[PDB]
């Protein structure tokens, strides 16, 4: 159970998606005005996460593999087309079942689904988990941690900007200056956990 | 009706796309195996003292003048197999060619030896006159992997390069430096009763010495990785009894 | 060659299963199903339609159309439809529209509405007579430089039932219009040689629908009578496109047939015994003129009442026989005008300036109580920007100031 | 003519107006070779995917668009891959992941969905060239400071004399890190902001 | 019953005497149109008008059927107007005593009355403007009802009267209008008050509830927080014990009183004591020779939320019932920002003058420092028993933000439940005005 | 000089509005007061620079030997000149000189460089300038090694003033502590400066560790002081005869300081108590684990405490109100926050000897979640009408 806990808590801190190989910058710095919003989106990727990466494993073990056909082929060229299409068909059909079998969730999350749809968090986590070459348990605690550190970085962005009601931002600044300035400060401040092995 | 129009776009366009992506790709593997393969070898020819420019001239003196091998760790010997292709972190990561060291044996904290290493021989005709040892250990940041390249007597080095390190560039990345790598030609690995030597001395090593090598200064923990990588490299589990056979005779 | 082949098998049916499995969990999960929208909450006559659609286009194609003027966008917000149970959402543009105070009894916008479940309306009454008709345009004369005076006829007599400030929407089919075939006489034609409009020409390529305000009170009974100013591009910038429906408009001439839809209005006039101070300008005349007459006439009002009227020239002033009339035969009505700038041919001898000012120094300046009169204005965004100052500034409520901005 | 391909770089800029496209600006800045390659493919790949969209756009089924699009899209981005690999493997190496995040960078998707669906075969090419003309000024803008000031190269040529090769110049350790990139993308937006003041947001 | 741990009893110089003596003779009194929160005024009456008492002056435009009538016989002198024609103060000179009577009944008539008479009686008379709803402050319409009547027979502001020293007198004419109010609350009276005993009505609509603590604690907003915490749903009514007192004289004897009892007291004032005056008096005439000559600052209400009284607004307000006279400080001292004080008053313990307890100061209208920004060192939550976050909600008040701050609280407070905020601010803001802005904004929009 | 004049002189001001008396308190005396509290560690500090620089030199260098090395650095021939001796009978007069002549061109270069952009910034947004840049001078002026060059203190300052500080609107507006984001760019920009056995005893070519260091080497039993050659004993840590920042080292005299700020309510004991129970409980969750090759896993809670700068940021920069939380709730997890990262970032990273800066520029992140917790629990208690 060591080796699992020290996985998750890894990717949960010492490399976040957002604050350490800034995966999915772009909603991170779009959708970070309310904490109502930051936490839903957080916990649509959460689950696109944890649903996406184990999925890609067993695809890719089962097809992409050198020699997992046949012996002697390699069929590897088709990674980012097998990805993206398993992602992207993922989330439009939870996107469906939400809708139409429970609205009271749908309201709460499924709306952030079109927008993680086709982002840089899921695909970078797949294209990161097909380098790190985990087991099917790793997958998924890899996804889930990496989601739920996705979700505390853009959780803290929402709660800082909303601090920020009370600054004095100059006007060329106002927006996405000071927003991209405050993410680096956040970076900074995650530099805690550099030197640590785990 | 519409799904036939779907189903005819949808096959249509992953035809196309397919025949392109699968002729593009299959075209071009084995220009990508030689340019995965040049990088390690200029490395190598920069360890071993042949200057070479151009790919072509790569090729042409690493084919003529190195000549690689396998070498088994426990008996400290060479063995038959593929040497030109030989991958050796998939062998360590392997379960079937790899040990798994001990707390008390991995002074480097690497936790996997492959079983069967690779050597290179840098020969001039039949003679050969030098052997160049893949090694490596644990800094502060990330592991890193050397070339040294002792001569024939095994024990005096003649150069040393850290081609895959990591660390701060200014600090403890200074394992990369001309000046701190001019410090190795003429050291010694071992002492009279045949033991580990090299240190990497604190403060500065004194001046003409033949186990000492200074220090990196404001990194004492990447230094401190250099001293385990070559406490086990030079060790009994590591090029110990290969270096023994070649300060016997025989290579 | 050999994985080649087997590559581009592997591509296409990864490509091929994705896309049906896509389709299939499509067709088990969408309703296809129809929606019973009910207009109001107690008849049986409901809306049947298919989900896929906007709220105020199943109505206007069932029957039941709200004033949608900007035809989509938000822009006019006239689409008002009250919801008692549909829609879970108020979207931020709506939400700008609407306030907290009528976002919470459930209205909305029927426009960016999002029909995927049955719902049910609460509508007005004064919706369901809406009905079109088949107008005779009688004369299109000129009574001011830049407005036309048109007069329509409707069919079989009938008097179109509305109140003293409403408006009719006016339809256009896809046309061509030159400036050559606009008929201003010798009187006004001295400002078109000038500036030479006659070049301009229209383009539409779709029916359009805009609104304009009666200036016929409801006693006269079978007309439509308006006040169309031309919309041609601003001096500054002649390229623009001119303006299609006042072009059209203009294009009307005596005898044709043109198409009204039904009798809106909100900007209407308070039932109290307070004064009542119109402030008119420009193409603003029709619906003052409405309010006057059927104040006047028809509830035979004892209202204190004025009427300020602004014009560039004595040429501009139009109506004036009727208002003599008017002031001539009642004692509560008194009304003045006032030139921008008057030329030397009129000999004018009055009130000069903007008409703020002329109302400020000569009414308000030594008025007992300015804040008790109610104050009913409609012209140019500049007059009526400045006016709702000057009456801020004496100190007016603003509901009492009753303004209409012929679409900002 | 020419308005189309110029207006991205300063009037409507992806990376600072419309957010589209911040990892790779973030990422791939720390050296010039590595943004300016970057840059190329971004172009290329908008372009052709823009062109071919447009092409087909008639046909493609609303079911299935995305599909469809990230077909396309990722098909380019792989032949680009695979030609990265054969002909320039020292820089593939330093762009290992965000060579395939093209697919899911959110420019191309973006030109792709809103332009291409509803326009013409040229202009679309156009647009993408545009697109990619502004996001490689700010990856080079922000490449050339930090590779200035961080390591004292361009282009991996010596301009500023390092202080171990006996030289007057101490390099900068934060312009190899997180947030450097992230403190010169805003102080480029206040630049930019600063001389055309329509792009400034409204207050509250 | 409730005892308030945090607040601050202000040690100022001049508590009065609580011995009613008689006050001088008042020749002007005065409506303060700028008090009565969202009123816009219909005039009824022109400068030279003869007036009667309880006759009215003026209607509101939004807020229907409110009359506000005259207090006293006279003849209309001045109708002062400001900026915008805001209507500032409708004087009248007092002469003659003629007056406008109403109906009257018995004691025991008085508790099984009818809301919709005791309506009229009340609007016709002019007391309706003594109810107060919250949120907003304003005064109820017509129509409305209110399931909480808060009576607020305490006070605790700064050199403030005692009501039971008042009401000792009216005891009769109190217990008539807690009849009243608790026929005409349709819900439960809440007569909140200190320990000490008061007359007391019989009826099981009127309840005596009892607060302990420093002062935030004698304002009606701690009661409603404590016993009935109001919202958009929830509206109550508030009303002090001379009022109460108005309203049983009203209903038992026909005839509006006007008379009131303020306690003029402070640092500058020769002999502080209780006054007895009439209602909306001219604060220029109750306080001369009666103040230490110098530059002085003449306040309607406490030195915590009162009104300067210059020019057109030096009358007595209608919600006020003690004036408040201190000094106007504006000498500059060089380095007093680092003068260790011996005599300067804080809440916190950078100054000498907490180690001497029981000390009190002269205090004048001196900012003590200079405008800034709000560094929080947890000064508001000193002086804050309610169960809110001070220093979010006034962040939310200062940075403009009317929907995080109504989520917050600002629908349970007025301008006095922020004073001892204002007061404590090292940055010197000012949240009363933030307040009202915030409330206006609620108000009108939705 | 008017501008000047705002300083002296108070504003002579009255009240115009809502509260016509006001309270005492300003924000001039608040920062004063903050600003007096770091004297007795700053002179602590000056004392304890040149006594270690005094020791270390007579350590190495003896004789002749001295004279070409104080006749080649300017701060020492300038104490020889002024009238201090650099031999190893140095009283506490010489030792206060040579401390001086490193924190006071430090001091004046950050005081300078920083109030430059103070005021540019206050003078074209039409400010008056804002007091509370005192503070954060002295504090960055004092939480950096003695050796600093000069021109890497201007960097700091600037880095720490107008990224951190006055981008945001200046003094009131901002999230982040100033003067810990201008040692942080300072230590991973040019990080060897800042960091190693060369940086922290101002001798000319004098390495030597300091104690947590030797701690994380070989415990309890490395802790030595190799000028001198004694054990650095638990007194010696306290009171602050050790090498370090030049401010942190004595944790007797900014104990001194805090106490007398704490009592007059300016900085926050809920946030200080806050940290000690988050050291405690990490550090002796880690005792009682143990570990065998990691030997900072048996430090107990009271060598945390006088070690490094935990002191001088608890009392001082963790106290900070614009930055901490402004519930009272939310206080107590931001401290404990601050404590946990503090211990964590000291026993199980390997490339930083402790991580107080870092401790708190990550609480800082995470006050305004706390802050947001609280008041949703808080709304919730308002929508029951019980509050
Ligand atoms: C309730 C109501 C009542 C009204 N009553 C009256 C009335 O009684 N009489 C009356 O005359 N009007 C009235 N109006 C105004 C009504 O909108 C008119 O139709 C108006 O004159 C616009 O006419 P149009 O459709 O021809 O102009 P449009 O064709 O809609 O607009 C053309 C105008 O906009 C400019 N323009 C067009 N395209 C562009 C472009 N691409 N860029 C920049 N500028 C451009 C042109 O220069 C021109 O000025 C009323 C409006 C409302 C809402
Ligand atoms: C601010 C004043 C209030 C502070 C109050 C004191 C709080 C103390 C709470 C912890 C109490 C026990 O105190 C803690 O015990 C541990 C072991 O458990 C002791 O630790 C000691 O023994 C352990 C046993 O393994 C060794 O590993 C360790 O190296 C040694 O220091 C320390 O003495 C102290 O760190
Ligand atoms: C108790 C107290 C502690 C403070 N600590 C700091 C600090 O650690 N670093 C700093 O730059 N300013 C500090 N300041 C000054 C001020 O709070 C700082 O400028 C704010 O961060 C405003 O940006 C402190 C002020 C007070 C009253
Ligand atoms: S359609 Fe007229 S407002 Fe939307
Ligand atoms: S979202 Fe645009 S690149 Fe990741």
């Amino acid at each position: 159970m060591e080796h699992y806990i020290s996985l998750l808590v890894k990717s949960i801190f010492i490399e976040n998606m957002a604050l350490s190989f800034f995966l999915g910058m772009c909603t991170f710095l779009a959708v970070s005005k309310k904490v109502k919003t930051s936490f839903g989106l957080g916990i649509a990727v959460i689950v696109v996460l944890t649903i996406s990466v184990p999925v890609n494993n067993l695809v890719y073990n089962l097809v992409l593999k050198p020699d997992a056909l046949v012996e002697g082929v390699d069929l590897s060229f088709l990674n980012f087309i097998t990805f993206i299409g398993v992602i992207a068909a993922l989330v439009q059909i939870l996107e469906m079942i939400l809708d139409r079998f429970f609205p009271p969730l749908y309201n709460a999350l499924g709306i952030f689904l079109p927008l993680i749809t086709v982002n840089c968090a899921i695909f970078g986590g797949v294209s990161f988990m097909v380098q790190r070459d985990y087991s099917f348990a790793e997958s998924v605690v890899y996804g889930f941690g990496s989601g739920v550190g996705w979700m505390l970085a853009i959780v803290a962005l929402a709660g800082i900007r909303e601090k920020m009601k009370y600054s004095d931002v100059p006007p060329g600044l106002r927006g996405l200056g000071i927003t991209f300035i405050t993410a680096g400060l956040m970076a900074l401040g995650f530099m805690s956990f550099s030197g640590v092995q785990l | 009706d519409s799904i036939k129009k779907t189903l005819f776009v949808v096959i249509a366009l992953s035809l196309v796309c397919s025949i392109i992506v699968s002729a593009a790709a299959v075209g071009l593997r084995d220009k990508q195996k030689e340019n995965a393969a040049l990088d390690k070898q200029s490395k190598i020819l920069q360890v071993a003292g042949i200057e070479a420019k151009g790919s072509k001239q790569i090729v042409e003196l690493f084919n003529k003048s190195i000549e690689p091998r396998l070498v088994d760790f426990n008996t400290g010997d060479f063995v038959e197999g593929d040497a030109a292709n030989y991958d050796q972190r998939k062998a360590a990561k392997e379960a079937s060619e790899s040990i798994k060291l001990t707390a008390e044996q991995d002074k480097a904290k690497i936790q996997r030896r492959a079983n069967v290493g690779v050597v290179y021989l840098v020969k001039d005709g039949d003679k050969t006159s030098k052997v160049i040892l893949p090694v490596h250990g644990n800094g502060l940041w990330s592991m890193m992997y050397a070339f040294v390249a002792v001569e024939t007597d095994g024990n005096t080095v003649s150069g040393l390069t850290y081609y895959e390190q990591g660390e701060t560039p200014g600090l403890g990345g200074e394992v990369e430096n001309p000046a701190w790598r001019a410090q190795w030609v003429g050291k010694k690995l071992f002492d009279e009763n045949h033991k580990p030597a090299i240190k990497i001395v604190k403060g500065g090593a004194p001046q003409g010495s033949e186990h000492g090598v200074d220090g990196l200064s404001g990194a004492t923990l990447t230094s401190n990785g250099v001293q385990n990588t070559f406490d086990f490299w030079l060790g009994d589990m590591g090029f110990g009894p290969f270096l023994t056979k070649v300060r016997d005779g025989g290579l | 060659m050999s994985t080649i082949i087997f590559g581009v098998v592997m591509f296409t049916l990864i490509i091929l299963a994705l896309v049906l499995v896509i389709l299939f969990a499509k067709s088990k999960l969408v309703p296809t199903g129809d929606i019973t929208i009910s207009i109001n909450g107690d008849p049986e006559k409901a809306i049947v339609t298919q989900p896929g659609g906007k709220l105020l286009t199943a109505l206007a194609g069932a029957g039941v159309f709200v004033s949608s003027a900007c035809g989509g966008g938000g822009s006019c917000g006239q689409c008002r439809v009250k919801i008692k149970s549909g829609g879970g959402d108020i979207l931020p543009t709506e939400l700008d529209h609407i306030s907290k105070g009528e976002a919470r009894e459930g209205e909305r916008l029927a426009c960016q509405v999002a029909v995927k479940a049955d719902m049910d309306l609460e509508l007005p009454e004064e919706i369901f007579g809406v009905k079109k008709w088949e107008c005779t345009v009688i004369s299109n004369d000129n009574k001011a430089t830049f407005i036309k005076e048109l007069k329509l006829a409707i069919p079989d007599g009938e008097s179109v039932p509305f109140r003293a400030g409403g408006y009719i929407q006016i339809e256009a089919p896809a046309h061509h219009v030159k400036y050559a075939d606009f008929d201003v006489p010798e009187k006004y034609r001295g400002d078109w040689d000038k500036f030479n409009l006659f070049r301009y020409e229209s383009k539409v390529d779709e029916p359009i629908i805009r609104a304009y305000s009666m200036a016929n009170y409801p006693e006269e009974f079978g007309i439509i009578m308006l006040n169309v100013r031309i919309a041609t591009p601003p001096p500054n910038n002649p390229n623009v496109p001119p303006g299609q429906m006042s072009s059209y408009i203009w294009s009307l001439k005596a005898g044709d047939k043109c198409t009204i839809s039904g009798p809106f209005g909100e900007f209407f006039a308070k039932d109290t015994d307070a004064e009542m101070v119109f402030i008119g300008g420009g193409a603003g005349m029709a619906p003052m003129r409405s309010h006057i007459f059927d104040q006047l006439k028809r509830l035979k009002s004892k209202r204190k009442m004025s009427y300020w009227y602004g014009a560039r020239s004595k040429r501009e002033m139009f109506y004036v026989e009727d208002f003599d009339g008017l002031a001539a035969e009642n004692d509560n009505f008194v009304w003045h005008c006032a030139l921008s700038d008057p030329q030397p041919e009129d000999n004018w001898t009055g009130y000069t300036g903007f008409i703020h000012n002329v109302l400020y120094e000569n009414y308000l300046k030594d008025h007992e109580a300015p804040e008790d009169c109610e104050y009913y204005m409609c012209g140019p965004p500049m007059m009526n920007a400045a006016v709702i100052n000057m009456l801020k500034n004496l100190g007016v409520e603003e509901e009492n100031i009753l303004l209409d901005d012929f679409g900002g | 003519l020419k308005k189309s391909v110029l207006a991205p770089v300063l009037d409507n800029n992806p990376i600072a107006l419309q957010v589209l496209g911040v990892c790779s600006a973030l990422a791939v800045t720390t050296k010039l070779e590595t943004a300016f390659v970057m840059t190329l493919a971004v172009m290329f790949v908008t372009a052709l995917s823009n062109f071919f969209v447009s092409l087909i756009r008639n046909h493609i089924p609303n079911s299935v668009r995305i599909i469809v699009q990230m077909a396309i899209i990722a098909s380019l981005v792989i032949v680009v891959d695979q030609i990265l690999k054969a002909y320039l493997y020292d820089i593939s190496k330093q762009l290992s992941v965000f060579v395939g995040l093209i697919i899911t960078n959110c420019i191309v998707m973006g030109r792709a969905e809103a332009f291409a669906m509803k326009s013409e075969p040229i202009p679309s090419f156009i647009d993408g060239i545009g697109n990619g003309l502004g996001y490689g000024f700010v990856l080079m803008t922000v490449g050339f400071f930090r590779e200035l000031l961080g390591s004292g190269k361009l282009f991996g040529l010596e301009v500023l004399p390092l202080i171990s090769n006996g030289g007057w110049y101490q390099p900068n350790g934060l312009m190899l890190l997180a947030p450097s990139a992230f403190f010169l993308i805003g102080f480029m937006i206040w630049a930019i902001r600063t001389f055309k003041p329509e792009q400034v947001e409204a207050k509250e | 019953m409730i005892t308030i741990k945090k607040g601050l009893d202000l040690p100022i110089a001049g508590t009065p005497s609580q011995v009613i003596s008689d006050g001088k003779a008042i020749k002007k009194v005065a409506l303060l149109g700028e008090e009565y929160v969202g009123m816009r005024p219909t005039m009824h009456v022109r400068v030279g008008d003869e007036v009667k008492k309880a006759q009215i002056l003026f209607e509101d435009k939004k807020n229907p059927g409110v009359k506000f009538t005259s207090p006293v016989s006279g003849k209309v002198v001045e109708i002062n107007r400001g900026a915008k024609r805001v209507l500032q103060s409708v004087v009248i000179e007092v002469a003659g005593d003629d007056q406008v009577t109403f109906d009257k009944f018995e004691a025991n008539q008085l508790a099984s009355l009818n809301r919709d008479a005791i309506k009229t009686q009340l609007v016709e008379s002019g007391l309706w403007t003594a109810f107060r709803t919250r949120p907003f402050s304003k005064v109820p319409a017509i129509d409305s009802t209110s399931e909480a009547i808060f009576v607020t027979a305490m006070d605790t502001n700064p050199l403030a009267a005692e009501p039971t020293v008042v009401i000792n007198e009216q005891s009769e004419a109190f217990v008539a209008g807690l009849d009243v109010l608790s026929a005409l609350t349709t819900g439960k009276v809440y007569v909140c008050k200190k320990g000490t005993s008061l007359p007391r009505s019989q009826q099981p609509n009127v309840e005596e509830h009892v607060f302990d603590g420093p002062h935030p604690a004698g304002l009606a907003g701690t009661h409603m927080h404590f016993l009935y915490p109001v919202s958009a749903d929830h509206v109550a009514w508030s009303i002090n014990y001379q009022d109460v007192i108005a309203v049983g004289q009203l209903f038992l004897t026909g005839e509006l009183y006007t008379q009131r009892v303020v306690s003029l007291a402070g640092p500058v004032v020769n002999k502080p004591r209780l006054v007895r005056t009439v209602m909306g008096a001219s604060l220029e005439q109750l306080v001369d020779s009666e103040i230490m000559p110098g530059e002085v600052r003449i306040i309607s209400g406490s030195v915590l939320s009162g009104t300067k009284a210059t020019g057109p607004h030096a009358y007595l307000g209608r919600y006020h019932l003690q004036v408040s006279v201190l000094r106007e400080g504006r000498d500059k001292e060089l380095f007093g920002w680092a003068m260790p004080g011996k005599n300067k008053f804080s809440v916190t313990r950078s100054f000498l003058g907490h180690l001497f307890k029981g000390q009190v100061y002269n205090m004048t209208t001196t900012t003590n420092g200079s405008d800034r920004s709000m560094v929080p060192i947890g000064n508001y939550e000193k002086v804050m028993p309610l169960d809110m976050e001070p220093t979010l909600l006034l962040r939310d008040l200062c940075a403009g933000d009317s929907d995080s701050a109504v989520r917050l609280g600002a629908l349970e407070l007025d301008e006095e439940d922020l004073a001892l905020c204002t007061f404590v601010c090292p940055g010197k803001y000012e949240y009363g005005q933030l307040l009202r802005e915030c409330l206006d904004k609620i108000e009108k929009e939705g | 000089y008017e501008a000047a004049a705002t300083l002296f002189y108070t504003p002579g001001l009255v009240t115009k509005r809502s509260s016509h008396v006001r309270d005492s308190v300003d924000l001039k005396r608040i920062m004063i007061m903050v600003w007096l509290a770091v004297f007795p560690a700053m002179f602590w500090g000056m004392y304890n620079a040149g006594g270690q620089a005094i020791a270390a030199l007579n350590h190495l260098y003896s004789g002749d030997q001295l004279a070409a090395i104080v006749a080649g650095n300017w701060h020492y021939w300038l104490t020889e000149m002024l009238g201090g001796t650099m031999s190893s009978d140095a009283g506490w007069g010489s030792k206060m000189l040579l401390g001086a002549t490193y924190f006071l061109p430090i001091y004046a270069t950050v005081f300078i460089v920083g109030g430059f952009w103070e005021v540019l910034f206050c003078m074209v947004r039409k400010h008056e300038v804002n007091e509370g840049f005192f503070v954060t001078s002295i504090l960055f002026a004092l939480i950096v090694p003695p050796t600093l060059p000069l021109w890497q203190a201007a960097l700091g300052i600037t880095f720490g003033v107008v990224v951190a500080k006055e981008v945001f609107g200046g003094t009131g507006r901002n999230f982040l502590n100033p003067a810990l984001a201008g040692r942080a760019f300072l230590f991973f920009a040019y990080p060897a400066q800042i960091s190693g056995d060369l940086v922290w005893t101002a001798a000319d070519g004098y390495s030597g560790a300091t104690a947590l260091s030797q701690w994380a080497q070989g415990g309890a039993g490395a802790l030595i002081n190799n000028a001198t050659g004694q054990t650095i004993t638990w007194m010696d840590a306290f009171i602050g005869n050790i090498p370090g920042s030049i401010g942190e080292v004595s944790t007797l005299a900014l104990m001194i300081g805090a106490a007398f700020i704490v009592y007059m309510g300016i900085a926050s004991w809920r946030i200080i108590g806050g940290v000690m129970i988050g050291m405690i409980l990490l550090s002796t969750l880690f005792n009682v684990i143990g570990s065998d090759t990691n030997a900072m896993f048996n430090m107990p809670w009271h060598w945390h405490l006088v070690l490094g700068g935990f002191a001088f940021g608890m009392f001082f920069m963790a106290t900070d109100p614009v930055s901490a939380s402004f519930t009272n709730s939310g206080k107590w997890a931001y401290g404990i926050l601050i404590g946990v990262m503090c211990v964590l970032i000291r026993v199980v990273n390997p490339a930083y000897p402790e991580g107080m800066m870092l401790a708190i520029l990550f609480a800082n992140l995470f006050a305004p979640l706390f802050d947001h917790v609280v008041v949703e629990r808080n709304i919730k208690r308002r929508l029951a009408r019980y509050g």
